[PDB]
């Protein structure tokens, strides 16, 4: 269940553990939850938790805009 | 040749079949850009936009935007670049300050403008041919192009900066302001015909002045970096190779992402000839690695506020193994004179800390719709001169902040935060250096202690660009002030105590 591990991870890493308003559809960059410089700290969590290697062509902003985008990526990158 | 728009005409006359500007969709020869410029000149006339009037460019960079700029310059029309990702409310404040008579934007963002305070300002759509407002649908049949008397110190464009009150401040820049910098850069770095410039910075930051206007000044090519490619550091560095980029200009943070994840130090980009950085301290550990991989590249630290563009520059030689402090900012640039001032107004001795003061041709006309700048410009940047004459940057004393090169007034953010119904008082400060810098909000809550960091970020997102939204918040019952209301800056001790407490567990 990828959504649960990302919603949880994002709150502790970037919201100091406050999961109050975060969900799979909240825009992470428009809200400065995830900045320019924490983009790979997220890709690094998706390589360990999901166990799939992320490519350069797929480090697109649309894939990481939301949790629903990142989960769709791992489903996509799995088959 | 004392006017900006005359520079590309000179290059067009020399190099008509040479590639002038490149984006994702199109790649325009100088002749094709000329034709495009003439369409926008005809458009602006057909709309009755006259000499002196302001227009907002609220759209992502493209060849059309470059053509718009040249067209507006030819008509003495002052163009005003606005962050396409900026919220309508901030666009509102800028439209009011400039009194723009025209907004150029995508069709997507017309909808937000209908409910805005600039619903009555004329708008044209740049992207979607299906819009009635599509710029090409404006009938240019009866348009007639006038002949104008434009002086080199007439206002050319306005670049808005963060404002201490919440209203952005417009740096009003003349033809002479831009050309002093452009000519200085072209002579110092010997930009040549047919070189390829990368335009990484958005058009509303003055780094794009070099990327675009130096390229059109020497008959070279400007390659516009799209946001989709700017976001994969591995794609940024592949961008350099595919377009055979030879001049690069960015804040250090961009170069560091390309080093960390773009293979910039291992997959050597050997077409690079000049590698300029500006806007912030380039961590010397990382500059050391960059200089070792690109040992034969012209590599330079450029300095200055938007109010002056680059007023000081330093050619980077070697990086001493033992160096801990950032490289100097150097000596005066762009035809200016530079010195460090004591508060008494006198010139500092070597070693004395003082405020950088700039006098010369890149000094702005002044803030738009505000009284003209007279005399030397006090920058607010504290500096110290080394025995060798080069200046070193020390930081600021005022409330201007920097996060990864982005200029942020504490008061702009505080104003958005204080407007929240539950926030009583607010202080903003940056904690951490470089890529670890974080924007903190220190607040006083009216009731309870229940303030959602996400609710605070949505509230900020309605007023501020994303990089101005607070990363972290700290709620306490009182803000520490000196006897006359100045925030004690001991909040940094309070924040450091919070962060350390979390590491302890
Ligand atoms: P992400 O979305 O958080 O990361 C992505 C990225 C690209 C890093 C993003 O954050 C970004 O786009 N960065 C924006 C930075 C940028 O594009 N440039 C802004 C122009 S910087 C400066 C004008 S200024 O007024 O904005 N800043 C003036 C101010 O800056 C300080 N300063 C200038 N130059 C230096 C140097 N060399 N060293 C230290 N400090 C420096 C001074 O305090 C100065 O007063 C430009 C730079 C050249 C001319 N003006």
């Amino acid at each position: 269940m990828l959504e649960s591990k990302l919603i949880n991870h994002i709150a502790t890493q970037f919201l100091d553990g406050e999961k109050d308003g975060l969900d799979s559809q909240t825009p992470l960059f428009e809200l400065n939850i995830v900045d320019s410089a924490a983009i790979f700290d997220l890709v690094d969590f998706l390589r360990q938790e999901s166990k799939v290697s992320i490519g350069m062509q797929e480090i697109h902003p649309a894939n990481f805009a939301t949790v629903q985008s990142m989960v769709a990526l791992v489903q996509r990158l799995k088959a | 040749m004392k006017l900006l728009h005359e520079r590309m005409m000179h290059s067009l006359a020399r190099y008509p079949r040479q590639t002038a500007v490149v984006d994702e969709q199109d790649a325009l020869s100088y002749e094709a850009l000329e034709l495009r410029i003439r369409e926008f000149v005809a458009m602006l006339c057909a709309l009755g936009v006259g000499q002196g009037q302001r227009i907002l460019l609220w759209a992502h960079k493209s060849v059309d935007l470059v053509a718009v700029m040249q067209a507006a310059l030819r008509l003495g029309v002052v163009y005003v670049p606005v962050d396409p990702l900026s919220p309508v409310s901030r666009l509102e404040k800028i439209a009011g300050d400039s009194q723009a008579v025209l907004v150029l934007c995508t069709a997507a963002r017309l909808e937000e403008l209908a409910g805005s305070a600039l619903a009555q300002v004329r708008s044209v759509v740049l992207d979607d041919p299906a819009s009635a407002g599509y710029w090409r649908n404006i009938d240019t049949g009866s348009s007639v192009v006038p002949t104008l008397a434009i002086q080199p110190d007439d206002l050319a464009y306005i670049l808005y900066t963060s404002g201490s009150t919440g209203v952005p401040k417009g740096v009003a820049l003349s033809h002479g302001n831009a050309l002093a910098f452009v000519d200085w850069a072209c002579e110092r770095y010997c930009f040549q015909p047919g070189e390829r410039f990368a335009n990484h910075a958005p058009l509303h930051f003055d780094l794009s002045v070099l990327d675009i206007y130096c390229a059109l000044n020497v008959g070279a090519t400007v390659c516009l970096v799209p946001e989709s490619i700017a976001f994969s550091p591995r794609l940024l560095t592949d961008f350099i190779r595919q377009h055979e980029i030879s001049i690069w200009y960015s804040v250090p943070s961009v170069l560091m992402m390309m080093m960390q994840d773009g293979d910039l130090l291992s997959d050597i980009q050997d077409t690079l000839r000049v590698l300029l950085f500006a806007g912030e301290p380039f961590p010397v550990k990382h500059l050391r690695d960059l200089r070792a991989a690109y040992a034969d590249v012209r590599l330079a630290n450029l300095f200055g506020p938007t109010e002056t563009n680059v007023c000081t520059a330093f050619e980077v030689g070697a990086i001493d193994p033992e160096r801990v402090l950032p490289v100097p900012i150097g000596t005066a640039a762009s035809g200016n004179q530079v010195w460090a001032q004591k508060p008494d107004g006198s010139r500092c001795a070597v070693g004395e800390e003082g405020e950088l003061v700039v006098q010369g041709p890149t000094v702005m006309l002044g803030y738009f719709a505000k009284p003209a700048q007279e005399g030397p410009y006090k920058t607010g940047d504290m500096v110290r001169q080394r025995p060798d004459g080069n200046y070193e940057y020390l930081g600021r004393r005022d409330d201007m902040l920097k996060v990864r090169g982005n200029r942020i007034e504490r008061g702009e953010v505080e104003a958005a935060l204080l407007a929240h119904p539950q926030v009583s008082e607010a202080a903003v400060l940056v904690v951490g250096e470089g890529m670890n810098a974080q924007l903190w909000g220190v607040l006083v809550a009216h009731t309870r202690d229940a303030l959602s960091l996400i609710d605070l970020k949505r509230h900020c997102a309605q007023r501020l660009p994303r990089y101005m939204i607070i990363d972290k918040v700290l709620c306490l019952d009182a803000l520490p002030r000196n006897a006359n209301g100045k925030v004690d800056r001991f909040a940094l001790a309070r924040q450091v105590e919070g962060k350390l407490a979390a590491a302890l567990e």
